[PDB]
């Protein structure tokens, strides 16, 4: 069976540059490939085939070239909305085979994150459960570390991260959160705060409820 | 509108059997060959194979030869693909798609999760600050849709309306059921003067739920 390969693995471009991807067939696949863009929470698209013929509707920046084992993919000027898992596959013979994707991002503006801080909702008390959650949103680079502190004092069981992908119209990622506690854990209990640390400031955005 | 219209998920027992359904419209069903193709996370597509609606004529991916049997409707203009003897490796994303060069175009995926654990609705936390005017001009609302299995569950605000501004998180699993959040941000000239409402549902329990974000 035909393998494909895709360079690079991932990453990041500043918007306006021109991007390579690559991708190597394990023996001759004459023109029979082509390239898939599957955008965040999408089904792929596809965006050239036959190696170099642009699906109709593919914006003019992306043209595919190559033959035989190597082909390549590129963006002559990325735009934001360009974001994505790039696949290449070969159709040329049985079984049909693909490569591992490469994930593209794109570089922005460093940019501090929006921090919001929610105590658990009644509903949430009266089950026995106390879950406290801190959204850091749209912030760049994705590097961010949270803290979270109980009347001063750093906790560290009981807590879920969860961050989006890359935004596809202002570049920047968000990520979430949540201590969870029970119920007469947290009433003993007055202070709550999400401390977040980026390279955006050198002290820690701190968000913080009592009660 | 051409369209493949496949299940949201499936939850099945391992070893037992599943069938993928993938309804067409929008387009002449026979005249187009239909590929079912296998999506894990981290993974590069698979192929599992292509059918003829014509006339039922297949071509499958040897690896899945035993694993894997397509079949067709035409008066329903529906493909089916059968997956037997189900494992844990077959939890995956499948989608069923037609590739023509002048006509590529993808269902949406049916999310297949084999597991022997039982389905469990979510909880679901509205998120207020609450209170007022903290902070900027707009507000943070948000939704914690908590403890339920299998993945995947849909949030929407205000029924779609709310698209501006929403990041709803990854679903992480942390002892055998899945927690997501979701939050939105509005102008404090909407909220609370307008009803704000997550909107969240569970395909696999056929759960519905609307929790209005109220202040305080």
């Amino acid at each position: 069976n035909i393998v494909m390969t895709q360079s690079p693995k991932s990453m990041s471009m500043s918007v306006g540059e021109r991007v390579t991807l690559t991708c190597k067939a394990s023996e001759n696949v004459v023109t029979y490939v082509s390239w898939y863009q599957q955008k965040p929470e999408q089904s792929p698209k596809l965006l050239i085939y036959g190696a170099s013929n642009r699906y109709t509707g593919v914006p003019d920046r992306f043209t595919g070239s190559g033959s035989a084992t190597d082909f390549t993919l590129t963006i002559s000027s990325v735009q934001a909305e360009d974001l994505a898992d790039y696949h290449c596959g070969q159709g040329y013979s049985y079984p049909y085979t693909f490569g591992g994707g490469t994930k593209l991002e794109i570089k922005r503006a460093d940019a501090a994150p929006t921090v919001s801080i929610f105590p658990p909702s009644s509903e949430q008390l009266t089950s026995g459960g106390a879950s406290v959650v801190c959204f850091l949103n749209n912030f760049y680079p994705k590097d961010i570390n949270v803290k979270w502190k109980i009347d001063g004092s750093e906790r560290q069981n009981g807590v879920l991260n969860s961050w989006t992908d890359q935004d596809s119209k202002d570049s920047t990622y968000s990520m979430s959160s949540t201590l969870t506690l029970t119920k007469d854990e947290y009433e003993r209990h007055n202070s709550y705060t999400c401390e977040a640390t980026h390279k955006t400031s050198t002290s820690p955005i701190v968000k913080s409820f009592n009660r | 509108q051409v369209k493949l219209q496949e299940s949201g998920a499936e939850l099945v027992k391992p070893g037992a059997s599943v069938k993928l359904s993938c309804k067409a419209s929008g387009y002449t069903f026979t005249n187009y060959w239909m590929h079912w193709v296998k999506l894990r996370p981290g993974q590069g597509f698979e192929w599992i194979g292509e059918i003829n609606p014509s006339n039922g004529g297949s071509n499958y991916n040897e690896k899945f030869k035993r694993k894997a049997t397509l079949t067709v409707d035409k008066s329903s203009s529906t493909a089916y693909m059968q997956l037997s003897s189900l494992t844990s490796e077959d939890s995956a994303v499948f989608y069923c798609s037609i590739w023509d060069s002048y006509f590529d175009y993808w269902g949406q995926g049916t999310t297949l999760t084999v597991s022997s654990a039982k389905t469990t609705p979510p909880s679901v936390y509205p998120l207020a600050p609450g209170s007022a005017a903290q902070t900027n001009s707009m507000v943070t609302l948000g939704c914690l849709v908590k403890g339920y299995f299998p993945e995947p569950v849909t949030v929407t605000w205000n029924s779609g309306s709310l698209s501006s501004g929403v990041h709803t998180f990854p679903a992480v699993l942390q002892s055998d059921l899945y927690t997501l959040s979701s939050s939105v941000t509005v102008p404090s000239s909407p909220w609370p003067s307008e009803t704000v409402t997550c909107n969240v549902a569970h395909p696999a329990s056929s759960t519905k739920v609307d929790k209005k974000i109220v202040p305080r």
